[PDB]
């Protein structure tokens, strides 16, 4: 029976932009889209432990 | 001559704080990097 998973953390600025500074100014125009993802990933990581 | 490239040093930065009510001392934690690199 599986009880745990892989604690995966996804960086939005490294996944979407990666190495572009011009696109980094456009991510702040959408609001807290990255905050919800980071909070969900942190919650999953805490739930696994 | 073939030169192998490697991405820059990056990772998650987490601040280990015991709460602002007790003390203001904090500790940084650089995830996924060695101590020889900043
Ligand atoms: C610390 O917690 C106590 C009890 O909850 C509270 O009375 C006090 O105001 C808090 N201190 C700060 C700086 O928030
Ligand atoms: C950091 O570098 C040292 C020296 O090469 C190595 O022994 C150690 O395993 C490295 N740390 C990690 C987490 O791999």
């Amino acid at each position: 029976l599986p009880v745990s998973m892989t604690k995966t953390s996804v960086d939005c600025t490294m996944y979407i932009c990666g190495d572009s500074t011009e696109c980094s100014n456009l991510l702040l125009q959408y609001g807290s889209f990255c905050t919800q993802l980071k909070r969900a990933l942190t919650g999953i990581a805490v739930e696994q432990d | 001559e073939i030169l192998d490239i490697t991405p820059c040093s990056f990772g998650g930065v987490s601040v280990i704080t015991p709460g602002t009510n007790t003390s203001n001392q904090v500790a940084v934690l650089y995830q996924g990097v060695n101590c020889t690199e900043v």
